[PDB]
RNA sequence: CCGCGGCGGUGCGCCGCGACCGGCUCCGGGACGGCUGGGAAGGCCCGGCGGGGAAGGUGGCUCGGCCGAGUGUUACAGCCCCCCCGGCAGCAGCACUCGCCGAAUCCCGGGGCCGAGGGAGCGAGACCCGUCGCCGCGCUCUCCCCCCUCCCGGCGCGCCGG
RNA sequence: CCCCGGAGCCCCGCGGACGCUACGCCGCGACGAGUAGGAGGGCCGCUGCGGUGAGCCUUGAAGCCUAGGGCGCGGGCCCGGG
RNA sequence: GGAGCCUCGGUUGGCCUCGGAUAGCCGGUCCCCCGCGGGGUCCGGUGCGGAGUGCCCUUCGUCCUGGGAAACGGGGCGCGGC
């Protein structure tokens, strides 16, 4: 009857200084700030929940305006709890600093 | 009718030798001294006039498609889903408490019963407590909380299985045109044998969970993450 | 043919080298014997600490 | 020297380099060593007929 | 959902980098009491730094050229703007997210404010070194309202002293109530200390 | 037409799961070799021997309540440290993680990601298919025996016979 | 100690494609920068001619426009509407 | 009190002392001063802060009836006043 997802930030894409690989997203999960503690979220199903103008379908309910872009948390990113994800569709790059949802049900523990 | 002689030392690796298995299987003393155009193949028929007809069981086809795909290379290792090995996680034991995460029963705490014969977890929250039926779940979609009741002295019915938890709608031969064919009828029954099974299972579960203090309150509660609570921090 | 790794595939390792069967039968049986002997030494050490 | 790193390897090093990276030159082609028959056909007149003979 | 940071005792660029990163990560940050920001290196060094910044100006039209903000809140806004990619839309959105104040306004004086020890002077500078207050720096460059802000902060320190006196009175009532009730919550207090509370 | 009975391409779209393989990236364990055939260390200390910082002392002073603290003065051993005469399981480069090289003197198990694309029956009465090389193993053509025994049978929850 | 109008087989020395525009199909291995320049292939494009399509067409040719469906790495091409 | 268009962010809140860094927090104030409160002296409790942001506060299934511990609490965007 409450929240079943963890707060995270789409901090940007996999990029160098002047390059950009848009097929890999960088995710900052709130609460974890180290490489040792981000081993829990390896493989978790993640999504960017947004909404638009036109009504679209919804599994298990009436059609609404909300939409998602699903994905999968691939591996960690560099010593500070930053983690990587590869979505099945690329993010619009308007989601910089907005919430994404890392769920809890590729549960292995 | 004899079983396996060598034990499973490492999976895919025999235990003793070639020679010790030779001595045990005893290929010694088992040194064995052991060194058409006219008739029809398979008709089954008979007739009154002209004698008995020679029929052709499994006759030749009447149409061949003008293009077709060839055969395959036998794929060398593939087994169907009914012949797979069934895995279990180390935290899921018969008698634990599970947090269901993905269904419409979302965040609920369920006394776990047993692993079925299809890889799907059997699930029975008490219907008086948590409003959960006899329901299947999956291991990947469930956080297994390490709270284990004594459950080994119950009698689960054997007739409930993957063939028992199966949907039966969407039949073919209807008229298919109009305002018909499964857009109507709006419902699905409860099939009161399911009710009798639910009563016979939770009447054995409930006196073994009302002995532990506040356990029924923990089962009637629902799981939800809040501020300052992170799953890499809390232990379950 | 897809090259399967002999260090990860035991029957490919046996197709290239049939003595790897005994090479992996030993360091399982001998290491199990040595682990049993170290558990027996630890039990004798606990008996000496109790005595 | 300044463009290479060279050293004296070990038996397990030769084992990884021949089993995991076993690529032979048969008819000027880089063919994987998925069978002992390849080495037995190529070096059968030299006494090296298997992976173990080649490693030795 | 909004951080309220205190500018008292926090270093200028050390605080500005953390504020810039946390605002680019999509979070509303309100940095307040920015005349209490101290800058490492003594006052003549920091004053000649800002006077050289004042000397850097456009020759043909200085109204078109560099805008030299004297207030300490706008100096902090400038040193976060120099760290944000402010030529882009996400940098302009970050500048819209950041709200910086001189003194501390009545929308934020009755809020619990945060302290960053990763940008604080006692943590970062050696105690034998020197520093300079941004309030004194701004007042001797030309910012007008140090004294008005000082009187308003004196008024709200009196008000906060009254509030903290009332909080101490509520806390002594809470402690004497726990002393009265610890005979009838004997098995309510014990089940918190067997799991790790009140000890 | 009732059959998802067997084969083949498959689904209108959105998906999920299982097992297996290839490439990776990590984790938890187990046991082994060499050394100065490891160095110091952990335990009981024994009969001697020399030297040095300076202690339930001696003792100039200071600070307090016969007693405590600081400083300095000769310096024994009853505060300790180092070296020689000589010896006992007690060690595993050790989760008392004090610092190496490592591996036919080496192996097991687990977690996360990515991808599967190649298709050796186009026969008229005879299967629209298996499998080739490697490690095995189960049955049978050899016969016995012990235990758990579940579909089933018998007897009073227990026992007896695929 | 027999024939395969059929031993029935991972191989059929008995005729032998679904796979064969042999200028075709198929299987491995390595490689892939480029100006000036050189060579090859265009079922890329324009115009006219000799053959050819029992070719297309007032029940609508060429040309032109297109917020449509597409194909080819590409040169460009085939349809849908006016 | 009503559907119906557009644009979006969200997924409990924290309603507050100043202050020092070679120190600080909390008491009664038996003792004293100043305008019930503040300040000073002595004393007592913790100080890698449990009078803890490594923190605190709210439960996030419902209703039926019939007992125990606790409570005279809550509500009608409750009406008028300070
Ligand atoms: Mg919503």
């Amino acid at each position: 009857s409450g929240r079943l997802w963890c707060k995270a930030i789409f901090a940007g894409y996999k990029r160098g200084l002047r390059n950009q690989r848009e097929h890999t997203a960088l995710l900052k999960i709130e609460g974890v700030y180290a490489r040792d503690e981000t081993e829990f979220y390896l493989g978790k199903r993640c999504a960017y929940v947004y909404k638009a103008k036109n009504n679209t379908v919804t599994p298990g309910g009436k059609p609404n305006k909300t939409r998602v872009i699903w994905g999968k948390v691939t591996r960690a990113h560099g010593n500070s709890g930053m983690v990587r994800a590869k979505f099945r569709s690329n993010l619009p790059a308007k989601a910089i600093g907005h919430r994404i949802r890392v769920m809890l049900y590729p549960s292995r523990i | 009718p004899h079983c396996s002689r060598n034990p499973v030392l490492v999976r895919g690796i025999g235990r003793y030798s070639r020679s010790a298995m030779y001595s045990r299987k005893a290929l010694y003393k088992r040194k064995y001294a052991a060194p058409v155009l006219a008739t029809v193949t398979k008709p089954v028929g008979g007739d009154k006039n002209g004698g008995t007809r020679v029929v052709k069981l499994r006759k030749m086809p009447r149409y061949y498609p003008t293009e077709d795909v060839p055969r395959k290379l036998l794929s060398h290792g593939r087994k169907p889903f009914s012949q797979h090995v069934r895995k279990l996680r180390a935290s899921i034991t018969p008698g634990t408490i599970l947090i269901i995460l993905t269904g419409r029963h979302r965040g609920k705490r369920v006394v776990f019963l047993k692993q079925l014969s299809s890889g799907l977890l059997l699930v029975t929250g008490p219907l008086s407590l948590n409003r959960v039926p006899l329901r299947r779940t999956h291991q990947k979609f469930v956080i297994a909380t390490s709270t284990k009741i004594d459950i080994s002295g119950v009698k689960i019915p054997k007739h409930l299985t993957d063939a028992y938890f199966k949907k039966k709608q969407l039949r073919k031969p209807r008229h298919q045109e109009g305002e018909i064919f499964d857009t109507e009828k709006e419902k699905y029954e409860i099939t009161e044998q399911r009710k009798v099974d639910q009563k016979a299972v939770d009447s054995q579960i409930l006196p073994k969970i009302k002995a532990v203090p506040q356990l029924q309150g923990y089962l009637r509660s629902v799981f939800a993450l809040t501020n300052g609570v992170y799953p890499h921090k809390l232990v379950f | 043919v897809l090259k399967k790794n002999p260090l990860k595939n035991l029957r490919i390792m046996l197709k290239l080298n049939p003595y790897a069967k005994t090479m992996r039968r030993n360091t399982i049986l001998r290491q199990a014997r040595n682990h049993k002997l170290r558990v027996e030494r630890a039990a004798a050490a606990l008996a000496a600490k109790s005595d | 020297e300044p463009y290479i790193a060279w050293g004296y390897p070990n038996l397990k090093s030769v084992n990884e380099l021949i089993y995991k990276r076993g690529y032979g030159k048969i008819n000027k082609k880089r063919i994987a060593l998925t069978d002992n028959a390849l080495i037995a056909r190529s070096l059968g007149k030299y006494g090296i007929i298997c992976m173990e003979d080649l490693i030795h | 959902q909004v951080l309220v940071l205190d500018g008292r005792g926090h270093l200028l660029g050390r605080l500005a980098a953390i504020v810039a990163k946390q605002v680019l990560l999509g979070r509303k940050v309100v940095v307040v009491r920015c005349e209490g920001i101290n800058i490492s290196g003594n006052f003549y060094r920091n004053k000649l730094k800002y006077l050289a910044f004042l000397r850097k100006r456009m020759n043909t039209n200085p109204s078109r050229g560099p805008y030299h903000f004297r207030a300490p809140s706008r100096i902090f806004w400038r040193t976060v703007r120099g760290m944000l990619p402010h030529k882009t839309k996400r940098g302009q959105a970050a500048l819209d997210r950041l709200k910086v104040f001189d003194g501390i306004p009545p929308p934020y004086d009755k809020k619990k404010r945060m302290v960053v020890p990763a940008a604080l002077k006692v943590v970062r500078l050696k105690p034998t070194r020197k520093f300079a207050y941004l309030g004194r720096l701004a007042h001797e460059v030309g910012w007008k309202y140090q004294a008005v802000t000082a009187t308003l902060e004196e008024k709200r320190k009196e008000k906060a002293k009254i509030h903290y006196r009332k909080k101490k009175q509520l806390m002594r009532l809470r402690k004497q109530a726990e002393k009265n009730v610890e005979k009838k919550i004997d098995r309510f207090t014990e089940v918190l200390k067997t799991h790790g509370f009140l000890v």
